[PDB]
DNA sequence: TTAGAGAATTGGAGAGTGTGTTTTTTTTTTTTTTT
DNA sequence: ACACACTCTCCAATTCTCTAA
């Protein structure tokens, strides 16, 4: 029965009904239908019998002038500041965390070599106000996962095993596969966690062997994190929020949040970035080849003389091409690069 | 059918509560929540048992009551007060 | 409803089978276990196929055609008990002696009825009512050889095999105590004085209550029938379960079994953990009565036993035929039998002779001892290795599980105390608790190995402490109250502290055990990996040949295979070497200068513990198994001064 | 059980040969038929009550 | 009833137009008959559908649509011609009244009717049907009566009868009750003979659909299959299989009086004719691969060119890559006379820096191997890493599963002590055994492993020993036969070639595919899998005394001069450069190891001991 | 349930004494708790459900931790028992 | 007074018909993952 | 289909009665 039918303080009731032919196979779980069916008893006390119903009815990729949309927005010359600008609109500064949140949500390149070697794709950042721009962000992207540190279950984030015989459930990394997941609290991560994360995010796998158990489960996500150590190395990008005490601000939320109490939309923003996920996958130029390997041995020779890893190079390497991406440029070049190491100054 | 049992108020000290069944027809379904604190009236009634002969040893009959009734806003004088 | 033809027709096999038991000789070799028989000497009668194998043969090259009786009777075993059974009581002789007849209850009813069928006149029963024997097949020799030779594991039985007698290997899983079983039925009528037979085969049956005899009809007499157990005629009976060994498992999958029956003189020759090759009759079981009509054609199988080879030959089995005695003979007249024997263990690993003697001297062992009063003394013995990594511990520890009949092995990393000694466990779904004796149990009267022995929890470590001096186990739990026997000597290994041994520390610091388990050990050897140009190239000329050649490098030695090495043990532990008082204040002597060296020098670095009174024991035991190789009668100081210095090389390692 | 209870079923060796059980088998239990019961663990009833 | 013949007569016709039928009839049956006079191949025939419907379309679509119609007498026509064929004289009793014909299965272009467990639907009952997905159940194998033959005692006359069930034949008969007969139609007692008697074997399993179709995480769906005679036991659980068969029902689905009211429906299965694997490893040789292989073999530097084929986009570790091949190649196990067991399979660890390519490299062998596990060493227990007990039943673990293979351990170091040692036996022993409450068993496990660590410091310090580096005991340090050290060594020219390196590896684009598109010499990997295999299957290399010569004082010289050197040197170093050389002599496909092998083993085992070349 | 009667259900208004407290379990201590803090028992399983009267007062006996009180510490200390539960005794 | 010919009453032999059957704790020993 | 419980039917065994030697 429909939930805002019920009587207070009671559970719903329920009925059971048989479908044939064209009408099997119409619906799935959790939909609201309407039925047109004959009421009657079979059987299965003293002379009672169960009702039930035999039903007689039941009721319950993109366009060409969409993708002309996406594509003025491609050749507009300010395109990453008018996204920058729609993400998180209410927060006040931090342009660099807006930054480093459209090149999570765009993405690099996944590419597969002819020695079965796989290279991955995703990006991962964290934060060090911080409250809103995940919420922000599970909003835009078009599939996202919200959980805070300790889990949703004893799988934490990762997985584990439980407990009668032995059985494995997943966290919240193995349901975020294919999209992007954020942590609310990453300091509040579990024992086992803090060590699963490591396969977690480099393989894109997680892999358990106990208990007669043994098999590996997939991780292919970008990871978004904030908090407030070693374990810094695994992202991308790190960086630290930082606020403003303007009263006009405060003043202009109050009056918003009184009037509930008495540029780029979200989903357009999310239908182009989807398309842009779909239609591109941009390689490097030789000239950003050359420019990214003498920067990589000019910061080595001046720490030398005073690390950088070719870890972090495969990771600038990555921003690059996401910022390539917005532009629907199918090569990257110079101008990506550029950008690309000065958005690197995380420290 | 309802099962119904002794408001512990009720019981003697030391002694397990007992219980009763009892059977709601046409008008009457629905009229009571398991919780509540419930009157009845209505006829005590027995009948024949097979399972209650066989595991006791002895020609003992098993009882049911049948309800015939069951029991558990303001005005203007005080909206003005 | 409908006929075929076939090749076989079963009246010349009769004659043939008629001829083969009263013609075949190696008198002639069947009519004298037939004559045992009537003499009511012998109850079974085992046949050998290789016997008929050679009776063909041997017609045939008199130039006269016979039918192969041999695959005739592999490939319908059934039928051929019930021919050979009725060619024996044709042919079978009267008795040569006297029997005391009147014993028989069958007789004097028998007699009693046949008077009364006499004297009303002025098949009776069953045959199977008077069948005294059994009878079994013996499958073909393989070297002579047919499938009945061969063995199967328990996955190869496929369906075409039913009917067939065929050969299985693998390991016993449980046996079922004896009860008996209905063969043929007796009743006796009220009115008339009557008795009447009823044969039973099926797994179940209804009781006769109509007398329809035909005199007893006539006479209009409706009496009524009763049981009688005085005049049936029961069999032996007993079930077992078969299960193929672990190592022949394909991946991934779950091991199969086969249930096997036994009935006769047979019975309670199989035991649970014997490694086997049961041989006998693979056949259907039909289901009966109302369940027959909705049970379908899927049917229930098994196994009837016919003869049974175990691989390896128990101590106690041991019985000194001349055949043994002449191999015996070789290595006593041979000569310095302790050198070659130590020698014999383990051929493939290079040195290690003083290790290999005190292994030999733990699979002799002691003599049991049991006083007036009741007082028993442990009679065997216990050893443990200590050393480095990496210097053939594992290797001769495993090595040495392959000559002893009864052993175990097992890891200190992978055993639980519990599953070590005994487990209650609550099995069954009846919610029913069952004791079931662990690893130390099953090693009963045998060597039981436990390998990785640090790593082993040192809770755990605690319940060997009361099988190792009193050879037995007991428990108190839920519903069960119990004592087992667990007879069995320990043999162990370790790394000593920190893994490789620390010289920085004395020997006790490295050992690391408790002293109340340090002193149940008869010897502990130490063992030091220290390099040596000279010892090392020697090593790896004599392991690089091994790897070339599969075989030792000799020159001079020859070593004994492991069964001759058997006999000899095993003809070993019958003797009971008793002491004189002659070496008896030898040792009494010796053993005051060992605890007074253990006082002197308990704060130095040469320290080992302190001696106990069961050092004295462990230097009794020595002697005696020492006393026990040269197949002597009498311990000689010769033994006893061999047993001290077998102790006291032990510690040498310590001196590089 | 075994007698011939209308609406049940049929459920250390019994008693057999009579009328009513046919080829059935019949045993018993002992329990005990009493008559009465007595145990043996305001002001003014108590003061009544006592002598 | 007329009509039986005819569809005999036109696969009569069928049978003798298309010829290669008849040779493997022939070829079967002379194979059997070779090894009876001293295994035996099935009676069955595989025929593709595509020359039945070239051949007659009538046919074709009456065996398509209407099986239980055309089936039967095509397959009687199959059992006569290999009857007519000439067969072995003098058959034995069971021969004669065997009651066993030939059986036929199918190949080639299902088209509508290739399916999936979700998609089988009521429409396609009585149809042939292809499905594919996992095994997730298998019964128990059961014998089954078909036949059964009887002996007059009085008379001398063989009798017999015949049984059916709904399971057994595509046509529809009187069920039989499976009593044995006691008595003659003229009063005789019989007797019954078994082993003239026939049963067949019989298996029941299950199918579900593959997880990667499951929809919006509904439940997933499954059909049981039937199983008999020849194809019992070729599956087991967790096998992607494709299944061809009959799809039929059964019962009498309620209406046989019950209190249902006739809501349940009728009970359905497949009734197997044929079962195919699915790849998701094995490969078999064409002759042009043996010739590629053997001329290959002649190369001087053959070593090399292997070596450097293995995971090209990595670069540098020379050393580990040939050390990962010699692995891949492997020893040869040996068994003595008296039992004994001398070990063959060799075990390598590495431990070094971050982001030295340690699990990158790690990561190429699983893609590689015949037969890989992986897992993480903080991710799995020892139970679990070895055996385990359920109900009583044993469980195997990881080192069981990878019997003949290799075993990749990710984040070595994070593994705890209490599982490490449960390790120490299945490394020489390669065996496992289990003493717990109501068990005790030994189980196999020969495989080989290779891992990867952390140092204890974070990165390795030269300036303290490596035993303080490396937190392990010795004895089991012991155990792996090459023990390898990376480090990140900050330097211009190896900064920049490395960097160019990874910038041309990441400008790849794959071959059908335009730019933004989203998705020496080297041999190919998928020809090294088949060098490989042919290698380890085909040589086995003796050892020779020129070798031995090299061996003995090679080991004699190592042990004995003092030196800083980075791992105990035991007993066990003989065995590994034994191994070594045999390993590379099999790479050489040589029948005899000899002295450059044993020098080459030599030389790469003094440079991962001693640290320099 | 077999709903048969526990110890506290017996001593309804009644002496219940209980030796040696401090050797039982937490997961009792707290339903002895339970019970003391209401006077009054609750069951619900198995689709029943009943309430019942607990009108009895506790008599315990206890251990000092070490087997011997110490003098330097206060009875909290020195008793295995938590506070709750010793807020409710009227006399130690 | 015996006995034999005819009629009436009762017993149970035996033939026939219908039927039924397979098939949430609570307490206690032990292994395993989790803090 | 295989033991049971229960019903139905026919036929001859038995005792009772009448008649005459
Ligand atoms: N004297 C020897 N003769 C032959 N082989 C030897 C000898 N000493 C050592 N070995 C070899 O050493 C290897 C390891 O033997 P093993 O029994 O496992 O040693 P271990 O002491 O038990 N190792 P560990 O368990 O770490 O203490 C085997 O391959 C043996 O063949
Ligand atoms: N020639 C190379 N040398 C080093 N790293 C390389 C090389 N080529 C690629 N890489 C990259 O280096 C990164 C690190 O590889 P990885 O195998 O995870 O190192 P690692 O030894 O496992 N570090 P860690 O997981 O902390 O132990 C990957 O992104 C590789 O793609
Ligand atoms: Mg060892
Ligand atoms: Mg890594
Ligand atoms: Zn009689």
């Amino acid at each position: 029965e429909i939930p805002e039918l019920v009587p207070v303080g009671e559970m719903p009731r329920n009925l059971t009904m048989t479908c044939d032919r064209y009408l099997t196979n119409k619906v799935i779980p959790g939909t609201r239908v309407t039925i047109v069916g004959i009421y009657s008893i079979y059987n299965s006390g003293v002379a009672i019998r169960t009702p039930y119903i035999k039903i007689l009815g039941i009721q319950s990729m993109f366009t060409e002038e969409e993708e002309e949309e996406f594509l003025q927005l491609s050749r507009n010359p300010k395109l990453y500041e008018i996204l920058t600008n729609s993400i998180a609109p209410s927060i006040f500064g931090n342009e660099d965390i807006k930054k480093a949140i459209v090149c999570l949500l765009m993405g690099g390149s996944k590419k597969i070599l002819p020695d079965g070697m796989r290279l991955r794709g995703d990006i991962n950042v964290l934060l060090l106000a911080k409250s809103q721009l995940l919420k922000f962000v599970e909003k835009v992207s078009p599939i996202a996962v919200y959980t805070s540190g300790k889990g949703s279950s004893a799988a934490g984030l990762t997985a584990s095993v439980q407990r009668r015989e032995f059985y494995l459930e997943g966290g919240a990394m193995v349901l975020a596969d294919g999209g992007v997941v954020c942590i609310d609290e990453f300091d509040k991560m579990r024992d086992e966690d803090r060590v699963a994360i490591h396969e977690a995010m480099e393989q894109q796998t997680i892999s358990i062997a106990k208990a007669g158990i043994t098999t590996v489960l997939n991780s292919r996500t970008s990871v978004l994190a904030a908090a407030n150590t070693t374990i810094l190395s695994r992202f991308d990008m790190i960086f630290i929020v930082k606020d403003d005490h303007n009263e006009e601000r405060d003043i202009s939320i109050a009056n918003h949040v009184i009037n509930i109490h008495t540029e780029i939309s979200i989903e357009k923003m999310k239908r182009y970035i989807t398309y842009c996920r779909l239609k591109c996958a941009p390689r490097l130029s030789p000239q950003a080849a050359e420019k990214l390997s003498s920067n990589f041995v000019t910061i080595r020779k001046q720490l030398l003389i005073n690390p950088i890893t070719i870890r972090q190079l495969e990771a600038i390497i990555r921003i690059t091409e996401s910022l390539a991406k917005l532009e629907l440029s199918p090569i990257a070049q110079e101008r990506h690069v550029d950008e690309a190491i000065r958005l690197f100054q995380a420290s | 059918r309802v099962t119904l049992q002794e408001a512990p108020g009720t019981v003697p000290p030391g002694r397990l509560p007992r219980h009763r069944e009892v059977i709601l027809l046409a008008d009457l379904v629905d009229v009571s929540k398991p919780g509540e604190e419930v009157e009845v009236t209505g006829i005590y009634k027995n009948n024949y048992d097979g399972n209650l002969n066989a595991k006791n040893g002895f020609p003992v009959f098993a009882t049911i009551i049948e309800a015939n009734s069951i029991k558990r806003s303001w005005t203007e004088e005080e909206e003005r007060e | 409803l409908p006929s075929i033809q076939l090749p076989v027709d079963y009246n010349n096999l009769f004659n043939e089978i008629t001829d083969f038991l009263v013609t075949f000789k190696q008198g002639p070799k069947y009519m004298a276990m037939l004559q045992k028989v009537a003499n009511r000497e012998l109850n079974s009668v085992i046949i050998d196929l290789d016997d008929i194998l050679q009776y063909q043969n041997e017609k045939f090259l008199q130039g006269t055609q016979a039918d192969d009786l041999v695959s005739a009777i592999q490939q319908n075993a059934n039928h051929f008990t019930e021919l050979f059974c009725r060619a024996i009581d044709n042919n079978m002789p009267l008795p040569t002696k006297e029997i005391d007849y009147k014993d028989d209850v069958l007789d004097v009813i028998l007699n009693q009825r046949r008077l009364r069928n006499e004297r009303m006149l002025s098949e009776l029963f069953p045959p199977n009512l008077t069948r005294r024997y059994f009878l079994y097949f013996k499958p073909l020799s393989q070297n002579c050889a047919a499938i009945s030779s061969k063995p199967l594991s328990v996955r190869q039985i496929k369906g075409d095999f039913l009917g067939q007698l065929i050969t299985v290997r693998g390991i016993i899983t449980r046996v079922s105590d004896v009860k008996p079983a209905v063969e043929v039925i007796a009743y006796t009528c009220d009115q008339c004085g009557y008795e009447v037979f009823q044969e039973v085969n099926s797994r179940t049956f209804t009781p006769l209550s109509e007398c329809t005899s035909e005199e007893c009809s006539q006479n209009q007499t409706k009496g009524q029938l009763f049981m009688s157990t005085r005049a049936s005629k029961f069999s032996a009976f007993q079930e077992c379960k078969i299960q193929e060994l672990s190592q022949q498992v394909p991946v991934g999958h779950i091991p199969r079994s086969l249930n096997i029956h036994v009935n006769g003189t047979l019975v309670r020759s199989l035991s649970p953990g014997d490694i086997v090759d049961v041989t006998g009759i693979f056949l259907p079981a039909p289901y009966t009565g109302f369940k027959a009509l909705k049970a379908g054609l899927l049917t229930e199988t098994y196994l009837e036993a016919q003869f049974v080879r175990q691989h390896k030959k128990k101590f106690a089995s041991f019985s000194l035929t001349s055949d043994v005695e002449e191999r015996v003979m070789e290595l006593i007249t041979s000569g310095d039998v302790y050198n070659r024997l130590a020698k014999s263990i383990a051929p493939e690993i290079y040195g290690n002779l003083d290790v290999k003697k005190a292994l030999l001297l733990l699979l002799v062992g002691g003599v049991d001892k049991r006083v007036g009063d009741g007082m028993k003394i442990r009679g065997d013995i216990n050893v443990c290795l200590m050393g480095d990594p990496g210097v053939a511990k594992s290797q001769l520890l495993k090595a040495i599980c392959k000559i002893s009949p009864r052993g175990v092995y097992t890891t200190g990393k992978g055993s639980s105390g519990v599953g070590l000694t005994a487990a209650v466990m609550k099995d069954p779904v009846t919610d029913e608790m069952i004791l079931e004796g662990g690893a130390l149990v099953l090693a009963d009267n045998g060597i039981c190995c436990i390998d990785e022995f640090d790593k082993m929890d040192e809770s755990d470590r605690t319940a060997i402490h009361e099988v190792m001096e009193q050879q037995t186990i007991s428990i108190s739990k839920a519903g069960i109250n119990t004592t087992l026997n667990a007879r069995t000597s320990i043999l162990a290994a370790a790394n000593p502290l920190y893994g490789r041994y620390n010289p920085r520390l004395s020997p006790l610091d490295n050992i690391n055990l408790p002293a109340a388990l340090l002193s149940r050990f008869d010897i502990l050897f130490l063992m030091l990996d220290i390099p040596s140009r000279d010892d090392d190239e020697k090593l790896a000329e004599h392991v690089t040949y091994v790897h070339m050649h599969n075989k030792q490098p000799d020159l001079d030695f020859t070593p004994v295979e492991p069964s001759k090495m058997r006999e000899y043990i095993a003809y070993a532990k019958t003797k009971r070497p008793v002491m004189s008082e002659a070496v008896n204040d030898y040792v009494v002597q010796a053993y005051i200068r060992l605890r007074q060296d253990s006082k002197r020098e308990m704060d130095s670095k040469f320290s080992f513990g302190q001696a106990t009174p069961r050092t004295l024991l462990g230097i009794i035991r020595l002697s005696q198994a020492l006393a026990k190789l040269r197949l002597a009668d009498m311990v000689d100081i010769d033994d006893v001064e061999e047993a001290l210095r077998l102790v006291r090389v032990s510690k040498e390692s310590l001196y590089q | 059980t075994q007698l011939g209870l209308p609406g049940v079923k049929p459920s250390n060796s019994g008693v057999t040969g009579l009328r009513s059980l046919g080829v059935r088998d019949l045993t018993y239990k002992i329990s005990f038929l009493a008559c009465h019961v007595i145990s043996i663990g305001d002001q003014e009833v108590f003061l009544n009550s006592l002598s | 009833d007329a009509v039986f013949g005819d569809r005999v007569r036109r696969f009569q016709e069928f049978l003798d137009t298309f010829t290669s039928y008849r040779d493997s009839v022939r070829s079967i049956q002379v194979y059997n008959s070779n090894n009876a006079a001293n295994n035996i191949l099935p009676h069955r025939i595989i025929i593709s559908l595509d020359d039945l419907r070239e051949f007659d379309r009538s046919f074709w679509s009456g065996i398509l649509v209407e099986p239980a119609y055309f089936i039967p007498p095509a397959e009687k026509a199959l059992t006569d011609l290999a009857d007519s064929m000439d067969d072995v004289p003098h058959p034995n009793a069971s021969a004669v009244s065997s009651r066993h014909p030939w059986k036929l299965s199918f190949k080639g272009s299902f088209g509508a009717h290739a399916l999936s467990p979700r998609t089988l639907t009521a429409q396609h009952l009585n149809k042939l049907v292809s499905v594919e997905g996992i095994v997730t159940k298998t019964s128990l194998v059961r014998p089954k009566l078909i036949r059964s033959v009887h002996y007059a005692a009085k008379t001398g006359r063989f009798h017999y009868r015949d049984y059916t069930d709904a399971t057994t034949t595509l046509t529809t008969r009187i069920p039989t009750p499976a009593i044995y007969p006691t008595e003659d139609t003229e009063g005789n007692k019989l007797t019954t003979e078994y082993g003239y008697s026939t049963f067949i074997d019989h298996q029941r399993i299950t199918v579900q659909e593959m997880p990667e179709m499951a929809p919006a995480g509904q439940l997933p769906r499954s059909i049981d299959v039937i199983l008999d005679d020849d194809l019992v036991d070729k599956t087991k659980p967790g096998d992607r299989v494709n299944v061809v068969g009959v799809f039929k029902s059964l019962g009498a689905g309620g209406m046989n009086q019950s209190n249902s009211n006739t809501l349940i429906g009728f009970k359905t299965l497949i009734l197997g004719n044929t079962v195919y694997p699915l790849h998701a490893a094995r490969q078999m040789l064409t002759d042009f691969d043996i010739r590629n292989i053997n001329k290959l073999s002649k190369k001087k530097d053959i070593f090399d060119i292997l070596s450097q084929s293995l995971a090209p986009s990595i670069y540098g570790h020379d050393h580990i890559k040939k050390a990962i091949l010699l692995m891949l190649m492997g020893g040869v196990e040996k068994n003595l006379e008296n039992g004994s067991h001398l070990r063959g399979d060799i075990n390598i660890l590495m431990v070094g820096d971050p982001s030295t390519a340690k699990s990158q490299l790690l990561r190429f062998v699983l893609n590689t191997a015949s037969l890989a596990i992986a897992t993480t060493g903080r991710g799995s227990s020892g139970v679990g890493l070895t055996a385990a007990v359920t109900t009583r039943r044993l469980e195997a673990g990881a080192m069981v599963l990878a019997d003949r293979g290799v075993v990749c351990i990710d984040e070595f170091d994070k593994m705890t002590d209490v599982d490490r040692v449960a390790i120490h036996e299945v490394m020489e022993q390669q065996t496992v055994t289990i003493a717990k409450a109501g068990i005790h068993t030994t189980l196999n496990a020969r495989c080989s492993v290779i891992a990867a660590a952390n140092p204890v410091f974070g990165q390795y310090d030269v300036n303290r020993d490596p035993h303080q580096n490396i937190a392990l005991p010795d004895s089991l340090l012991s155990r792996f036969d090459l023990l390898f050290v990376v480090t990140d060594d900050i330097n211009e020219i190896r900064d920049r070639s490395i960097s160019e390196h990874v910038l041309r590896t990441h400008r790849y684009l794959p071959p059908g595919y335009l730019e933004g598109e989203p998705v020496p010499k080297l041999v190919t990997i998928p020809f090294l899998r088949k060098y490989v295999q042919y290698a380890k299957e085909r040589v086995i290399p003796q050892l020779t005394q020129e070798a031995i010569n090299v061996i003995v004082k090679n080991y004699t010289d190592l042990r004995n001069d003092d030196n800083t050197k980075k791992s105990p040197i035991t007993a066990r170093t003989l065995e590994t450069l034994i191994r070594l050389a045999t390993a590379h002599a099999k790479v050489r496909l040589s029948k005899t190891v000899n002295k450059v092998d044993a020098k080459v083993a030599a030389n790469l085992l003094r440079f991962a001991l001693l640290g320099e070349d | 349930v077999v709903i048969e009667a526990g110890a506290l259900m017996l001593a309804d208004n009644g002496i219940c004494c209980i030796d040696e407290f401090d050797k039982m379990d937490i997961s009792d201590q707290v339903a002895i708790h339970e019970a003391m803090e209401q006077q009054t028992i609750s069951i619900a399983k198995a689709g029943i459900h009943a309430t019942l009267n607990a009108r009895t007062s506790i008599l315990a006996a206890a251990n000092p931790v070490g087997g011997r009180y110490n003098r330097k510490l206060s009875l909290r200390g020195n008793l295995n028992m938590t506070a709750p539960i010793m807020s409710r005794f009227d006399l130690f």
